[PDB]
Parts: structure tokens; sequence; C-alpha cells
């Protein structure tokens, strides 16, 4: 009963409630051809949909997550983003700076004189 | 005795 | 590529301290959100940094932990005066951090003027917790009580008060009901009991009540009657005239208490009135004896009700009948400390030896915290533990008579001790004691390569010992050592051994002033801190032994206040 158009131009069809778990789709509706998604594919819009669904009534690889966030902050979905939030949190504990620089595929951009200042800093005054 | 032996808190005797 | 609102977000589920500082070096990007987003803030050294530091980088801040003064200040051996002062941390946080709600200190020098400025800067303040901390009294007590509307924990464990007057509880307002923890046990002067009974009552969140000995134990039954919902109770005074109508006052509001999980307290108990906590004791998981006088076989009709206990405090009456009995009844005991009942008296005074805890060590298989005060040791019975017992994560063992050997042998506790090290792989703190050669050191120094925490009095032969340890010890962060022959040369050798620790407590030792000087020269990070009560160190040669140095890295450099008697090494 609402109509959700992706940044592929495809449209998907969703009851009222699962469209409107979305708070970005929630004020454009509170304004039909179907509700343009500028910034949100047809590969991810299907995920978020599966998501409100089920909630409404994360194996999944890392490209797709970072696109997955993306979407869910885009499209203000609060429960979701919690989620994949939570998920990228999880990569993130035990590890080293260089081994989450690795996983995120981050250059480090200190000069050794400020990762030095930085690490003696946490190390010696917060840990 | 020695000063702050046996490691205790308690007050001396 | 997340937008910075998405990373305050994930970073917002990462709450330990290690992953915080780790999420603040992957890039400069990271440093700028963690540090904007960063809630709680631990300083285990309060001289390690400045206040005006912390403040900047971390600007919101609502929850500080900080400590001061080093541990063996808790025997007597840091003299009054030398530091701590939380002042100039107040001071700094009022202006900057407007939505705090958490203070813990520990070992701090807190005054009225602290506590007054807290009450009025931090209109959101939930929770102070002040652990070993001196210099205030009940009026300091009576403005927080007064103002602070918002206050649900108020925890003052083993502090030194003041204290002016009871009163200061009847400043908590009609209209204040938040209280989730109340600890006074440390408090000599009586409160006000309407005041406190009214408390209670209008308090329906409190969870953790602990009292002082001040509060009679034919009042406490009044007490539990207004909150049957508490998970820890301290009893107040645990005596009174023997009558079977305070017995089943006593035993019902006790039993009407479904959810206790701690109980602690117990000064001057009575046997008589031991019973009535029974009912409560099938679900206990801490208890606290140590302050209960009474004799092994009433601690052993407590403990034979308790099957579930986790956490054992109590006095060597338990004696070694009692610990056998309570290696058969706590199969998930994970600590036990027992206390000396007469810790300066050197002829025993109970039967309480060894082989108690050998029989806790053999019969509880999650035991892995023990701090045990006794006047006799084996090395076999050491063995034995160390076999028993290859999850022990921390062994602090007393022995009352500085350098007593193996009573059975008369050979140092060294192989005794290399067990423990040796078979405990985890192990994370150790103090040791009774006769100790360089050897046992070696032994740590090989072995102990998870350990974290050092504790040793009157033990060693020379510097080989201490630099056993400094050397082989990889984790090492506090090292804290009396009346042993360590000085100049282990101290030079492994200088910056020492950038690597939070601190390392030298006192009666060898270290010879001279040395003090050439460590402060050439390790500036370093504070070297000569804590000396004869007057100026150079109205004495340079290779005189200084009474006391502590060193601690910081990033903060030379202290601004010192006393008289604390010199530091830099220029
Ligand atoms: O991690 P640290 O800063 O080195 O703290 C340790 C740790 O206490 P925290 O719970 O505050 O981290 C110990 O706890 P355990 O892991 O040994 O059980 C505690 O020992 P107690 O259990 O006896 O309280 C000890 O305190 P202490 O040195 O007074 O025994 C304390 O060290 P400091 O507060 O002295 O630095
Ligand atoms: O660990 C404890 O608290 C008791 C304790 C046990 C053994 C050796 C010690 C040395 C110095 C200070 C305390 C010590």
């Amino acid at each position: 009963k609402i109509v959700l158009k992706s940044s592929d131009g495809e449209s998907f069809e969703v009851e009222e409630a699962v469209a409107l778990e979305s708070q970005t789709i929630a004020h454009m509706v509170e304004d039909d051809n179907g509700v343009p998604l500028p910034n949100v594919t047809s590969k991810i819009l299907a995920k978020v949909i599966e998501y409100c669904k089920r909630h409404v009534e994360m194996k999944i690889d890392q490209a797709t997550l970072f696109e997955l966030i993306l979407a869910a902050n885009y499209l203000n979905i609060k429960n979701l983003l919690d989620l994949t939030c939570q998920t990228v949190a999880d990569m993130i504990k035990g590890k080293t700076p260089e081994e989450i620089r690795t996983t995120f595929n981050i250059k480090n951009d200190f000069t050794p004189e400020e990762e030095e200042e930085v690490r003696r800093e946490n190390q010696w005054a917060f840990e | 005795q020695v000063v702050g032996w046996p490691p205790v808190r308690n007050y001396r005797k | 590529s997340f937008p910075e609102e998405v990373l305050e977000h994930v970073f917002s589920f990462i709450q330990l301290d290690k992953d915080r500082n780790s999420v603040s070096l992957v890039c400069k990007s990271w440093y700028e959100i963690e540090r904007w987003c960063r809630r709680k803030v631990f300083i285990g050294n309060c001289y390690a940094v400045s206040p005006a530091t912390v403040i900047r980088r971390f600007p919101k801040v609502r929850s500080v932990e900080l400590k001061g003064k080093p541990h063996f200040a808790d025997f007597n051996l840091v003299p009054d005066g030398w530091g701590g002062y939380v002042y100039p941390w107040i001071e700094a946080m009022s202006s900057s951090y407007t939505w705090l709600e958490e203070i813990r200190l520990k070992r701090m020098v807190v005054t009225d003027d602290c506590l007054e400025l807290i009450a009025k800067s931090f209109k959101n303040f939930k929770v102070l917790v002040l652990s070993s901390c001196e210099g205030f009294s009940t009026d300091g007590l009576a403005a927080i009580a007064a103002t602070c509307r918002n206050l649900k924990e108020l925890d003052l464990r083993e502090s030194d008060v003041d204290d002016v007057s009871g009163h200061w509880l009847s400043h908590f307002p009609d209209t204040y009901t938040s209280l989730v923890s109340l600890n006074i046990s440390c408090l000599a002067s009586e409160v006000s009991f309407s005041a406190l009974e009214r408390l209670v009552t209008r308090c329906p969140n409190l969870k953790s009540l602990k009292l002082n000995r001040a509060v009679p134990l034919e009042k406490l039954a009044t007490l539990l009657q207004r909150a049957p919902q508490l998970e820890e109770l301290g009893t107040g005074g645990y005596t009174a005239e023997v009558r079977p109508d305070v017995y089943s006052g006593l035993s019902v509001a006790l039993s009407g208490c479904k959810e206790l999980r701690c109980l602690s307290g117990f000064w001057d108990a009575v046997p008589a009135y031991l019973p009535a906590v029974y009912s409560v004791c099938s679900r206990l998981t801490t208890l606290n004896l140590s302050y209960a006088t009474v004799q092994s076989y009433d601690l052993v009709k407590l403990l034979c009700q308790c099957p579930k206990l986790q956490r054992l405090w109590v006095l060597d009456y338990i004696e070694d009948a009692g610990l056998e009995v309570l290696a058969s009844t706590c199969k998930d005991l994970r600590e036990l400390r027992v206390f000396p009942s007469e810790p300066f008296v050197m002829e025993p005074n109970v039967a309480l030896t060894e082989q108690g805890l050998v029989s806790v060590s053999m019969g509880c298989p999650k035991l892995e915290s023990v701090l045990y005060f006794c006047r006799q040791m084996t090395n076999a019975a050491l063995i034995t533990i160390a076999r028993n017992r290859p999850n022990m994560t921390r062994f602090r063992l007393c022995i009352i008579e500085p350098k007593a050997p193996d009573y059975l042998t008369l050979e140092p506790l060294d192989i005794g001790f290399g067990a423990i090290v040796e078979h405990c792989k985890d192990l994370r703190r150790l103090s040791l004691s009774g006769l100790l050669t360089d050897k046992v050191f070696e032994y740590i120094g090989t072995y102990a390569k998870k350990m974290e925490m050092l504790s040793v009095a009157f033990a060693g032969d020379s510097d080989l010992g201490m630099h056993h340890v400094l050397s082989g010890c990889d984790s090492l962060r506090k090292l804290e050592i009396r009346d042993c022959p360590f000085g100049d040369k282990a101290l030079l050798a492994n200088a910056s051994k020492l950038e690597t620790m939070r601190s390392l407590w030298m006192s009666s030792c060898s270290v010879s002033f001279g040395a003090c000087k050439l460590l402060g020269q050439k390790m500036p990070k370093l504070n070297v801190e000569v804590i000396d009560e004869r007057g100026a160190p150079d109205s004495r040669p340079e290779s005189c032994p200084v009474e006391r140095v502590f060193i601690y890295r910081t990033v903060a450099g030379p202290r601004f206040d010192m006393p008289g008697f604390v010199w530091n090494m830099d220029q």
C-alpha cells in the first residue's frame, strides 16, 4: 500500500506499517507515484524491507554491511541502525589500531611523533 | 614489632 | 566512509577503556570522534596526567574514576600530607563537565569544599564512591544530602570521615526518593534513626544498604520491614540481650527479604542471633564475616546453609576444621579471604594453619582468589595448592612472622611459591612472605608472565632478585617492595621497564639518594619521588639510602603539591 522506488528505479510495494518503520519515509509520506529513494540501491532496499517486515511481524559480507548501515542511517530506521552499528562495533572490540585499519581499509594518517604521544597518553593516563 | 607489619588495617592491640 | 554521526553511534557500543584507546589510534578522524563521545575516564594514578589535559581531550565525560595514594598507604608507610588532593580535579571539572554524573575516588584526600563544590556544580550528579578516602566531615556529607536531588549512590567504603554529627542524613529532603545504594559503614556517628527509617521507606529502588555499628540490632527488623527488596545488606551492631521477641522479629524481617545476595556487618556478633540470617543463606553469594568474633563451630553452622556462596571473608576463627567443611559445601566458591583475629600476637590463638588452605584448594574447583593470613607454612602445602588450583588468578599469602621458614624442613619458601607461579599460568597478582631468597624472584621472573601486581616484604638476598622480576615479568604494572636488600643496581639496570608500569614503591630498601638523582636525570618522563622525613637528602652522603622512593610514569611532569618531605629528582 506504499510504493518505494530504489536508486535503480525499481518499485517495491510494502505494507504501510513496514514503510513507516523509516522516519525518513514517514515524513515523505506525511506529504501517488512512489517514494523515490536516490541513496538506496535495489539490493539494499530489499534487505531493509526484509528487516522491517520481520520486525513489524547479519550473516552478510563486509561491503553489504557498509551499505546497509548507510541506508539505515539515510532511512532513519533506529532498530536497524542499532543492529548494524552493534555488528560493526563487534568488529572493533579486542583489536589493535592496525588490525582495525586492516579490517576497515583505513590508512594511518598520524605522524609517528603524533601517534607516539597519543599512545603514551592513552596507556599512561587512561588505561 | 615492625611498622605496618602484618599488613592489616586493624588498630594495634 | 561513515558519516560522523554513524561512527559516533558505532562507538556508543564500545565501552571498555582499552577498546576506546585503540579506536582513538586508528586514524586522526577516529581520534576526534572518539574523544567527543567518551563517557567514562579511568585515571589509575591522579599524577599521571593533569585535570586540564583530561578535560581538553574528553569534553563530554559523565563518569570519572581517580586513584591517588599507592596501596602501601594502607599500612602507614606513606606519611600524612604526601598528596592525592582531588580538589584540583573538582575545580577543573566544575566549569567544564556540567553534565557529570559519577565520581569514584580511591585513596584521595577529599575535603568539605570538594563535596560542597560537587553539590553545587553537577545538577545530574548520581554516584559518589569514596573508597579509603580521608579529609572530609559529616558537614560535607550534609551538603551532598541537601543539594544532590538526583543522587542514587553514596558509598563511603573504608573512608576516614570527621564524625562531627549524625544529623547530615536528615538533610535529604522529603521530596528525595532516588537512593539505590547507601554505604555508611565507616561512620562512627549515629544518624537519626527516624530520619533513616523515613529515607528507606521513601526510596523504592534502594537495593544496597550497609549500615554503621550505631544502628543497634533491635532496630534492624524495622528497617528491613521497609526495604524487603534489598539485594545487599550490611547490618549495624549485631548484639542484644538474648530474647525470643527480638529474635523472632529479626527472623521474620530477614525471611521477608527474598532478593538478598550479599550480607555483611555483624559487629560484635553474638552467636545467639546468627541463626536469624539462615533463611537468607540459601541464596547468598557474598558473606562478609570479617568483624564477627564468633568461634569455629558457630561459623560452620552458618556456612553449612550457604551452598551458593561465591565470596567469603572470614576471621581465622574459622580454623582448619571450618575450612574443611567449607571445601565440602561451597562448590561455587571463587574467593576466600581469611583475616587474622590477633595479628599482633606471635603465638597462635587459633588452629588455623596451612592445612585449611590446602583443604579449600582441593575442594573448591572455581577458587581463583585467596588472601590468607597464617602463622606457619610449608613448601609441600604450597606445591599441593598450586597443583590443585592451576586456575588461580590472585594469590596473597601473609605469614605473620617475617622470614619464617617452612616449619617442617626449615627451608626458604622459594620452591613453594615457585610452584604457584609455575602452575598458575594466569596468575595476575601475587603477594608472598616467609623466608625467601633471590631464587624465588628467579622463578617469578621465569614463570609469572601474566602477573600484574606483586607485593614483597622482608625477602631476597641481593639486587639479582629485583632484576629477575623487572627483567622477566612481562605484564607487570605495579611492584611494591619493603624491607628488602634491593637497591641501585637493579633499579638502574632496568630503568626503561619503569615506563611500562604504573608505579614502583620501595621503602626501607637499599636505594641511595645518588641513584634516585641519576634515575631522575635519565628518565625525565618518570616522577622519581624521594619521601624521607629526615630533612634534605643532600644533607647526607649521596650513597645514603633514602627512607622511601616512589616512582611513576607521568605525562604531566613534576607534581605541584609536594610537601616538605617529598623531592622530585627532575630539574
Ligand atoms: O586494576 P587496578 O587499578 O590495578 O585495581 C586493583 C583491582 O581493583 P579494581 O577492581 O579497582 O580494578 C583489585 O581487584 P582484584 O582484581 O585484585 O579483586 C583491587 O584489589 P582488592 O580486590 O583487594 O580490592 C586492588 O586494590 P588493592 O591494591 O587495595 O588490594 C586494585 O589496586 P589499586 O586500587 O591499589 O591500584
Ligand atoms: O597482599 C596483601 O594484602 C597481604 C600481603 C601478603 C604477603 C606479602 C605482603 C607484602 C606487602 C604487603 C602486603 C602483603
